[PDB]
This record gives C-alpha cells, structure tokens and sequence, in this order.
C-alpha cells in the first residue's frame, strides 16, 4: 500500500521547492534577459550610428563644395576686376603711344622738311652739276644767268 | 511518520537551495563558474522547451526546472558511496540485534510515494491548463463526430489517465532497477566489475530526469493543442 | 503448484521487454536516419523521438512494476 | 493451482505489450521520417501518428486492465 | 485446474493484441509516410488507413469478447 | 481438467490472429504507399489490397470458427 | 487430463496461421507496390503473387487439416 | 497426459510453419519487386525464387512429416 | 510423462525451422533484388547466396537431426 | 517446485534478451547507415545512438535484475 | 517428469536456431546488396560479412553444446 | 519434476541466443551496406559495428553465464 | 561493511575517472560560452562608447571642415594674386608692343617721306635743267649739237 | 455458368465411405527370395521403363524438323541445358546426364504418385483386403516417398559433387578442411558440416515434400472425397514438378559452388 | 473402395480443367517454336542454294568478261590495221599533191623566167636603139628636118 | 524401411537408368541441337561468303575489262607510232622529190640560157626597126650604120 500522508507531504515539499526555485531563478532569468535580449536596442543604436556617421559627413561635403564655389566666385570677380583694370590701361595711354605719335612724327617731319626746302644752298648745289651731262659739255658759256636759274624749289 | 527516502529528498532540497543561492548571490554579465553552469543549463532547457511550444515555454518553465533539478540529484544520490550501506538499524553489518540494516540514504525516486506526487501534480497541471483555454473541447470525446468518433475519443481518455501513472512507474522502476543492479554487481565481484554499470546508472538517471520534464511538456503541448 | 510466483514474475518482466526493445530500436533508427536526411530538422525530430520512446518504454515498465507486484 | 492467477496477470501484461510496443515504434519511425522529408506536413502527420499511438496504447492498456482485474 | 479460466482470459487478451498492435503501427506508418511524400494524397489515403485500422481492430476485438465471456 | 476448453478457445482466438494482424497491416501500408506514389492506379491497387485482406481474414475466420467449435 | 485434444487443435490452428498470414500480407504488399511503381508489367506480376499466395495458403491448409484430424 | 501426442503433433506442424511462411512471403515480394523494376530479367531470376521458396517450404515440410510421424509412430 | 519425447521431437523440429525459414527468405530476396538492380553481377553473388543458404539449412538440420535422435 | 526458480531465472534472462538484441541491432544499423550517407554528422548521430542503446539496454538489464533476484 | 532432458535438448537446439537463422539471413542479404551496388568493394566487404556471420553462429553453436551436454 | 535444471539450462541459452542473433545480423548488414555506399568511411563504421556487436554479444554472454550458473 | 566499503570506493573512483573526461569537454564548452558572452558585451560597450563619442565627432568634423575652408580660400587668394601679376604682365607687354610697333613704324614712315622727298627734288632739278639750262644753250648758238649729229650721220 | 455453384456433389459421403487415414512410411511387396521388393521399387521400375520407352519414342527416326514427342523432348532438354548453363557454363556437358535424369526420374515419380489407385489398389473404410485380417499393403507408392530412393539420389549426387570438386581446383580444399589463420579457420568447420548435411537435406526435402503430399491427398480423400481435393491435386502436381526441377537445380548449383 | 471412385472422379475433373486451361497456350508455344525452327532451316537451305547460284553467276560473269575482252582486242587490232592503211593512203596522197604542187611551181617559174627574158631583151633592144640613134645624131642625124617637124605642131 | 539392400538395389537401378538415358537421349538430342547451331553459324558464314563473292566477282570483271582496255590502248599506240614513222619517211621522200624538181627547174633555166642564142634571127632583124625607120619619114639619108647593127653589147 501507499500512505496518503507521505504522498501529501511529498506534494507539499515539491510545491515549496517549486516556489523557492521560481523565486530564486526570477533574478537570474531577468539578468540573462537584460544581458541578451536587450541587444536589439544595441543593433538599432548601430543603425543610428551609421546614420549619424553619414549625416554630418553630408554637411561636411556640402561645405567642401560650398568653399569651392565661393572661391570660384571670388576668382571670377577678381578676373573681371583685372580685366577692367587692364582695358582702361590699354586705351587712354595706348592711343597716346599709338595715334598721338602717328601725327606727331608727321608734324616733326613737316618741321624738318620745311628746313630742308629752306636750304637754298642745296637748291643751288645742283642744277649746276647737270651741266656737261648729255648737254653742254663745256663748263659754262651762257654766264650762268640766274634770272630763272635762281628761281626753283616751288614747294 | 517518515522514511529514509524523505531524508535524501530533504538533503537534495538543501543542495538545490544552496546551489541556487550561490548562483543568485552574485548576478552579473559574463558568468563564470557555478552560476555559468546553472545559466547554461537553464538556457539549454529553455530552448529545448521552446522547440515543442514557444507559447508556454515561459509559463511552466519553473515547474519543469524544479522537476529536473530534483529528480536528477535524487537519482545521482543513489550512486554515491555510502548509499545502501549506512544503517540506522531502527550478512547485515548490523548482525547483532538485527534490524535488516535499513539504508539511511535511499534515493528519493526509489519509492512509490514521492514519485506519485509529481505524477499527480502533472495530471492536475494538464487538466487545469488544458481546460484553461479550451472549455469543454479540451477533454471532448467527440461522440460520433466523424463516424462514431466517440470510440477513439474514449480510448484516448484512459491513456491520459495512465500517462502520469506510466511516468511515475517508469521513474520508480528505472531508479530501483539501477539500485538493485548496483547492489547485485557489488555482491558478485566487489571491485572493477560494476564499472560498466556505475556510469550506466548515472547516465540513465540523468536521461530519465530530463525525459520526465520533456514528456510533461509534450503532454501539455498536445493537451492545449 | 509451489513456486509459481517466481516463474510468474520472471515471465512478466521478460515478456514485457521483447516488444518495447524493438520499438525503441526502430524509433531511434528512424530518428537518426531522418536527422541524416535533413540535419536542420533535428530540433523538431528529437522532441518527437523521445516522446515516442517513452510511449514505448512505459509498456515495458508496465511489466516491471507488475513483476515487482508479483515478485514482492 | 495456487498461483495460476499470478501467471495469468504476468501473461496478460507481457503478451499485451509486445504488439503495441512494436506498433508505437513503427508509428514514430514513420512519422519522424515523414517529418524529415517534409517539415510543413508536421501538423498533418503528428495528428495521425498520435491516433495510431492511441490505438495501440489502448490495446496495451486493455491488456493491463485485464491483468489488474485478475490481480484484484 | 481451478484458476485455468484466468489464464484463458489472459491468453485471449494477451495474444489478441500482438497482431493488431503491429498492424496498426505498420498501417499508420505507411499512411503517414505516403502523406509526407505527397500531402495532396492524404485525404484518400486516410480513409484507407482507417479501413485498415478497423479491420485488424476487429481481430483484436474478437479476442476482447472472449475475455468478456471467459472473464465474465 | 475443468478448464482446458477455455484455454483452447483463448489460444484459437489469440493465436491465429497474430498472422492476420501483421499481414493486414503490411497489406494496407503497401497499398497506401502505392496510392501515394501513384494516385491514378487507385482502383487496381485497392482491389488487390482487398483481395489480400480477404485472403488473410480467411485464416482469421477459420481460427475463430474453430474456437467457436471448441466453445459453442 | 482429458480435453488436451482441444488445446492441440487450437495450437495447431494458431501456430499454423500466424506464419502464412504475415507471408501473404508481405506478398500482397510487394505485388501492389510493384504494380504501383509501373502498371504495364501487371499480369506477369499477379501470376507470381498468386503463386506465392497459393503456396503460403497451402501451408496454412496443412496446419488446418492436421488440426481437423485431431478434431476428428 | 494421455493425449500429449496430440499436442506434440500440433506443435510439430504449427511451429515450423511460421518461419517458412514469412520466408515465402519475403521471397515472392522481393522477386515481384525486382521483376517490376527490371522486367527484362524476369525470366532469369524467377528460377532463383522458385528454388528458395521450396527451400523454406522444405523446413515447413519437415514440420509436417514429423507431425505425421508423431500421430502414427 | 507418457509421451514427453513426442513433444521433444515436435519442439526440436518446430522451433528449429521458424528461424531458418525467415533467414533463407531474406537471403534469396536480397539476392533477387541485387540481381534485378545490377543484372551483370550474377555468377558471383549467387556463390555467397548459396553459402548463406547452406549455413542456414545446416542450422535447421541440426534441429531435425536432434529430433530424429530423440525419435530413435 | 524444487527447480521452478531455475526455469524462472532462465526465462527472465532469455526473454529480457530477446527484444533488446533486435533493438540494439536496429539502432546501430540505422546510425551506421546515416553516418555512411553523411559523415559530417557522426558525433551528432552517435550521440543519439548511445543514448538510444542505453534506453534499449536498460530493458534487458531490467530482466537481468529480476534474474539475479530469482536465482539468488 | 521423466523425459525432461529430451525436451531440454529440443528447446536448446530450436531456440538456438531461431535467432541465428534470421541473423545469417540478414547478414547475407546485406552483403549481397552491397555487392550488387558496388562490386569493387567485394574483397573487403565480404570479409566483414564473414567476421560477422561466425559471430552469429557462435550463438547457435553454444546451443549445440547444450544439445550434446544434456544429451550426454 | 527432476530435469527442471536441465530444461532451465537449455532455455537460458536458447532464449538468450534469439535477440543477439538477429541484432548482430542487422548490425553487420547495415555496416556492410554503408561500406558499399561509401568505402571512404570504413573505419568509422567498423568501430560502431563492433561496438554494437559487443553490446549484443554482452547480452548473449549474460544469458550464457546464467545458463552456466544453472548448469553448475 | 567491508564489501560495501570496497564497492563504494570503486564506484567513487570510476565516477571521478569518468567525470574528469566528461568535464574536460564541459570545461571547453563553458570557456566557449564565456568567450561568447565576453565578445557580446565588448561589442555593446564599444557601440556605446562610439555613441558617446559621436558628439565629439560632430565638432571635430565641423572644425576640420572650417580649417580646410580657411586654407583653401587662402589658396584661392594666392591664385587671385597670381592672376593679378599675369594680367598686369600682359598689359605691360601690350604697352611695350605699343611703344615698339608704333615708334619704329613712325620712323619708317619718316624715312619713306625722306625718300619720296629725295625723288621729288631729283625730279625738280631735272625739270629745272630742262627749263632754263636747256634755254641756256638756245641763246649760245644752239648749233654745236646739231653740227655733231650731222657729222656723225 | 452464372452462379450455379451448389456444392451438393461435395456432400457425398463426407467421411463414412473412405477409410480414416491409412498411411505408412515404407512397406514390402517381396515376390522373390532374397531381395525384399517394395511397392516403391515397382514404381521405380514402371517409371524407369516408361522413361526408356519415352526416350525411344522421341529418338525414333530423328528428323531435322521436330514433331510431337521429339519436339517436346527437345524443348525439355534444351530448357534444362540453358537453365544449367545459366549457373555454370563449363561442367554442363559432364553433369548433364546425371542431373537431367534426376529431373526426368523424380518428375515422373511424383506425377505417378497422383495417379488413381496409388493407395486404393493393394495386391497384398473396409475397402477390400482392409476388411480382411490381412493388412491392405498398398501397391503403386510413389518412389520419391521412399527413404531408400531419395537417400540413394542424395548419396549419388554427393559422390558426384565430391568427385568433381576433387578433380578440380586441386585436392587442397583448404576452404573447409582446415585453415591456418583468420576467421576462415572457424568458417571451414561450419562449411564442412554444411557439406555433410547437404545430401541429408536433399533426401529429406524430396522425401518429405512427396510423402506429405501423398498423405494429404489420402486424408483429404477421407473427408469430403469429391471435388474438394481438386485444388490440392493441382497444387501437388505443381509441387511434384517443383521438387523435380529444384533437385536438379540444387545438384548443379552445389557442383558449381564446389568447383569454384 | 469408394476412395478409388472418388480418385477417378477428381482426376478426370482435373484433366478436364487442365484441358480447357493449359492445352491452348502450351500448344501455341510449341507451334511457335517449331515454326521458328522450320523457318530457320528453310533460311539455311535458301542461303546454301543462293550461294550455289552466286557461284554459277560468277562463273557466267567470268565467261562473259573473257568473251568481251576477246572481241574488244579483236576489234582493236582491226581498227589498228585499218588506221594504218588509212594513214598510208593519206600519206601517199599528200606526197602526190606535194609533188604536183612542186611541178606546178616549177612550170610557173619557167614561164615567169621566159617573160623576164623577154623583158630583158626588150630593155636591151631599147638601149641599143638609143645608142645607135645617138651615134647617128652625132654623125649624120643632126638635121633641120627634125627641128622643122618639131615646130610643125 | 531403411534397409541397405533395397536402397543399394534401387541405387543400382537408378545408375542403369542414368546410363541408358545417356546412351539414348542426352547424346543424340544434344548432337541434334549443336548440329543445328553449327548449321546456323555455317549459314551466316555462307551469307558472308556470298556477299564477298559478289564483290570480288564485280572487282575481277572490272579489272579484266580494264586490262583489256590497257592492252587495246597499247596496241593502238604501237600502230600509231608505226604510222608516224611511215608518214615521216614519206614526207622526207616528198621533200627530196621537191628538191629534185627544183633542180630540174634550174636545168630548164640553164636550157633557156642556152636558148638565149637568138641574136641573128630576131635582134638584128628588130633593131633596124628600132631606128630612124621607126622615126617618121624613115628617110635614113646617110643615117645608117654598117657595123653598129651587129655590135649590140
């Protein structure tokens, strides 16, 4: 036979053991859960980490191209400034060095040519060597009358 | 009154309480030592019970954990030196004033009293939680539901009745058979002969301790479903 | 008859184990072969092998207790 | 005489548990093999495997009951 | 003898479950394996399975009624 | 002997049902497996399965009627 | 110890039917599986199936007639 | 035990007809399956089957004759 | 016991054939299946088939000879 | 009687060895076949081999224990 | 009784031939199947057959010893 | 009875040679087929075949030693 | 009992012998689990420290961007002052071309004017010789050349 | 046809007419001093002379195109030749006169056992002489039911296989007589035992498979004598043909396995 | 005994059953076998007689080839001698026509040389006439009569 | 009934049966069977011989015709070579006869040169006509020439 009292005592002991084991293992189960299952939030934190790694880098690259366009604008602006500086420097004095001299040289040529034409000594230097040149081989027999001989160099 | 199985059950209770208190005394990440062993065992059992049914794996887990941690240590206590030899005396080393040399250390599962407790508690567990979320359809016999479906619906009910009986009987039978085999092989040759049976006994005890919880959870799964 | 309880308990404990032994053997062989076919299903196979073995082994157990009820 | 009841209980327990044991073994082996071939069919093969197990275990339990009535 | 009718009841029950016990197991295993190999053929196969299970069951029941006559 | 007729009836019912307990099982298992492998050969396998079942139940019924002669 | 002819007839019938039943079951299962595998080679299969069935049932009839002799 | 020879002649035929029956069944099943898979060899391997069958029946026949030798001396 | 030697001869013949009967069948069935699978390898596989058959037949003839000696 | 204990011990040992022998044979054959088909899971199936064999072996040990309780 | 030694020898030979006969059958069938599926391994694998088959015979030979000792 | 020791001694060997006889056969057949399917896994299946054979032979040796104890 | 004591001692020895080998793989598995937990907490703590350091990473990237911007606009100013020198050098080269290609051409025009004036004065002196020097002979007989031509025939 | 199966002709003197069992193992007909002639020996002669007459008729005026008895004789002989060549292709010529005549003798012996009058006729329920005190010793018993004929065939076959196993492969026979090392030493003694068993197995197989059939025919003539034993008449015709063919097949197969 | 009558009845029933079940297929098989073997032997004798016919046809073909070769060589020799005669005749006629052509050319050369001789004689007589007329003019031929005739017009 | 005498006598009867059957059927029937097989293989070889004989008959006929054609060709080649030699000789004879004809033509030319002796008959008779007699009037008053008539050149 089987004693009912022994079975009841065994059942009570088993229930007490189950309760004590559950109470003692609730802490280890919670610790293991917090240690292991929490890492899903760690994975989404890795996702946020890559998101923040690309985010600030995007603005960094945007500023990297912004400085490039900014310096390009300044370079073009100063190229225009140099263009307007040199163009103004190659008109006002360029004409003075190009077209002013163009008639200044002619003016001085006129000033020297009028002196040359004023050289009546050169006018009388020739017109006498032409004697004994295909005509009138003798030195002089018409006495060199200057009624019209002296009249020359109309210009 | 009490027997010599109850004292070993109490010493197993003390051992389990001491191990659990030592494990829970210092709870921190990266376990190493006894707490690591206990955590690994508990998580392996958790996965094992998840494989059958993941809905109730987090609900009936402490019950099966206690069942395993008690039956395993009770079975292992039977192979320890001194078991079956220490006599309380109310041939036998207690030959003078002979009292059959009652063994002080008797394995907890080697009786018909303790082992029937887990069987009846598992029976009331499957009956309770089976009726928890099924109503009358839990133990429904399906009388002529699909052509006299009552006949099969009736023969299955007695199987449910004898399943705790079968579990308790198998636990007691294997534990007692192991103990008697150890005693007999000790009597035959006192040294170096029961070596294939010493390791066989502890392996069988552990295997039956695990299979008790496995079978109870399987019955719970096939009960709710 | 005298001494029939001995042959009775022996017959019970012996006949109860000639069937379940083959049952456990067949169960384990089938489970191992199925694991060999598809290793990833073993977690769903062992949980059905073990509950099979018990469903078989209990029958042999029904011998032992009866033998212990006859022998004792 | 004086012990044939014990022999009857032993024979009932024994012979009533060598057919159902092999039957349960073969049922579980076939069910596990079908699991290994197709996992999705599990819900449709565990049911019939349990039906067959119930039938054979019913035969064995009827044997055990007949033995226990003789024992009583 | 005087207790021979008990042995008759035991033999009628015990020997009447050896055959059907293996037969139900083989039938269920075959049907479940066929379902696993081809789920769509389950329905028809199930019927034949239940045709096979009943037949052998009768030959088990044919033993049982003897125990309901000898035992009773 | 005052009881040998009951033992003879039990033997004639129990023995002689082991063979027609495994034969029918193997027949039905083979039939349903052939159905599963080939669903369009249903009639030509079902007729032969029933022929074999009747052939085996012939031995079963012969044993039963010889038991009835031992009894009735 | 009269009445031993009864248990003799029962033993002869049962032990001569437990073999041929399984034999013709295996025969029918193999024949039906071969037919299901391919239906073209059918008559040259049923011929040997029925030859084997006749041989095994002839063994069963050996047992039945030698039992009926004790019955006579 | 005045009728023990009847039990003897029953056991001689009953036992010894179980193994040969299963043997014949296995033989026919195997041969039928083999010729189903390989029809072109059916005319060849059947001769091997019809040998083995009788082999098994031989043992069963050894059961019968002794039975006939038991009930008649 | 007024004819126990007849039971001895019957058991020696009967029990010595239920083992070899299955063994010879398994041997020749395996040989036939292997022949069908690979028609080329025939003259050499039969050499081992026949030594297996010879060993099994020797095992059965041991029982036959023992029965004849008891008869002598 | 004077020697029923001896036949009880012998019967217990033999019947406890009848089943587990076939069970262990089937277990080892299936495990070795699975290893041969897939050698990468050897330690995976051998683990399920031994823990199956013990499940079978224990049954035989059961009988042995009863034998050592009867003969002694 | 008186001729118990004769039935002892008969039981020894018959039950020692029951198991090894099927063992030889299964061994030779497996070896034959292996030869048919792969002839090149023959010179090795048949050796594994022989070192097996003798082992199985080592059981039946044991019975033969009890066949002669009791007979002596 | 006077020769009950002899019948017990014979019964122990005979019934203990039934299980291991088939177990060794099944083990050797499975190992042989695995060898044939994959010669590269020779040692890793020979070791387990020998282990299983050792287990079954251990059961047979337990039977033999019980028979020797009854014989002596 | 002595036999019981010997059996217990042998059982304990065998249990310890088996347990050492069993625990060696168990010790390896425990060490593997401990290492797995160690790495699974190490990755968590390094992730958390990276999350904490992201705030400093923002400021570090901003400062690096602003200092790179300062240095590259300094490079732009250097390029701009280089362009200043290039443009002024081109303007001065154009001024040199103005003062060279015009003054030299002016002197070339002046010398061409001198050459044409020389040709004009030569033509003028020839005309004067034909005018009066030719008339210088018509008064002085103007018959010597005709006598010479008649004599030459 | 239809469903006119009434089986009333089967209900004709179920067991009152024919005797109860009336079977035996062997008997003696004598008739000459010295040698005790048996009824089996009478059939063993009446079959021998029948086979010789059939041979003479078949080979009478051998024509190029077969016809009738010559045709069926050619068919049987060439079918046996091909059947034996399927096993071994070298010793068919030598072993054929013995093995083929074993088949042709055992076949007609078994088929003669089913002729009417095998148990009913006895030169020597109540029958004729059975009613008289003198026992009705039956004439015309099938020779294969004699244990002096089947053992003669078995010993002849054993002498033949041993002779042709020693004339080939050398007189070593180390596979079964004795081996030095390995498990072959253990296998050899079992092989020798099986070889010694082989003729006993053959003789017992033939004798039993014919004697049990004849006894079955007689006993099922005892109960329901008409139209019930027809399927078993057919089954025994088939079993006689089988036991004839398989004896020859096993003789040649054992010869081949001995040569190899 | 009634056993003999029962045996006769069942044996005749079995014979009748086998006659309507096993006679026709075995008879068909026997007929097929004998038809196949007789067709085989007929094919054998047909092949033998066909070989004999082939030998006869080979001999006939050899004789025909020999006759064909004989007539071909005869007609070839006849054609050779005919061609020799024809070429001899054509060579003779070619020689004759060449000789006639040579004779005609010789006659033409003779007549042309006669004409050339006549022309040479005419040239010689004209030259001598001119010479004698010139001599006469130098001696006596100088007359006023020729001048008068010239002026007569 | 396991008496040795009946068993030995029956075994002797079976041996006599074996010998008479070997001497009656097993030798002659197998002789007929392998004779038929030999006939079959002989017929196969005869068919092979038939096809080979047809092929080689055709080949030999073709070779005979080809050899006849070759000898006819060599015969006609010899005939035409003789023809070429004969025609070469005949054309050589024609050439030499043409040379002889040219020689006799030259002889005729020399005979014409002999014929040139016609001075007195014609030349002196015609030169007198080719004189002042030809001139109109033909007076020849002292215009004759006694010696210049016969001078010529």
């Amino acid at each position: 036979g089987i004693n009912p009292t022994l079975f009841i005592a065994q059942l009570i002991n088993f229930l007490l053991l189950i309760f004590i084991l559950r109470a003692l293992l609730y802490r280890p189960v919670m610790n293991l859960l917090n240690e292991r299952t929490r890492r899903i939030e760690e994975s989404v934190r890795d996702a946020e980490k890559v998101r923040e790694q690309l985010a600030n880098a995007r603005r960094d690259y945007e500023a990297e191209i912004a400085r490039a366009r900014q310096e390009a604008a300044k370079i073009v602006a100063q190229a225009q400034e140099r263009a307007k500086q040199q163009e103004a420097e190659i008109i006002a004095q360029a004409r003075r060095e190009a077209e002013r001299l163009k008639e200044e040289a002619r003016a001085q040529a006129e000033q020297e040519r009028i002196r040359m034409l004023s050289e009546a000594k050169s006018q009388i230097a020739d017109l006498v060597t032409l004697t004994a040149s295909r005509v009138l081989g003798a030195e002089l027999q018409a006495r060199g009358h200057d009624a019209l001989i002296a009249e020359s160099l109309a210009a | 009154p009490i027997t010599n199985s109850f004292v070993v059950a109490i010493i197993i209770d003390i051992f389990v309480i001491a191990l659990a208190v030592a494990a829970t005394r210092n709870l921190q990440m990266v376990p190493r030592g006894l707490q690591n062993v206990m955590e690994f065992i508990l998580e392996s059992l958790y996965n094992l019970f998840r494989n059958i049914n993941a809905k109730y794996v987090a609900t009936a887990f402490p019950l099966v954990a206690t069942i395993f941690l008690f039956v395993l240590f009770g079975n292992w206590f039977g192979l320890l030196p001194g078991v079956g030899s220490i006599g309380v005396c109310h041939h036998d080393t207690c030959a003078a004033q002979g009292k059959k040399l009652v063994p002080l250390f008797r394995a907890p599962a080697a009786d018909l009293n303790f082992t029937f407790a887990i069987a009846v508690i598992s029976f009331v567990f499957i009956e309770y939680w089976g009726f928890r979320a099924l109503g009358p359809g839990y133990l429904k016999k399906f009388f002529n539901t699909n052509g006299i479906m009552s006949f099969v619906g009736i023969i299955e009910f007695i199987s449910e009745l004898v399943k705790p009986f079968a579990l308790a009987f198998r636990l007691f039978g294997n534990i007692f058979a192991g103990e008697v085999l150890l005693v007999v092989m000790a009597f035959l040759v006192p040294l170096l002969l029961p070596l294939p049976f010493y390791g066989f006994e502890v392996f069988v005890g552990f295997i039956q301790a695990l299979i008790f919880a496995l079978l109870t959870y399987a019955f719970l799964n096939i009960a709710v479903t | 008859m005298e001494g029939l309880n001995l042959v009775a308990t022996a017959l019970a404990v012996g006949l109860g184990a000639i069937g379940p032994g083959v049952g456990i053997g067949i169960i384990v062989s089938g489970a191992v072969q199925a694991i060999g076919r598809n290793p990833e299903i073993e977690n769903r196979v062992v949980t059905y092998m073990f509950i099979g073995i018990a469903f078989t082994e209990a029958l042999a157990i029904f011998g032992l207790v009866i033998a212990f009820l006859i022998g004792f």
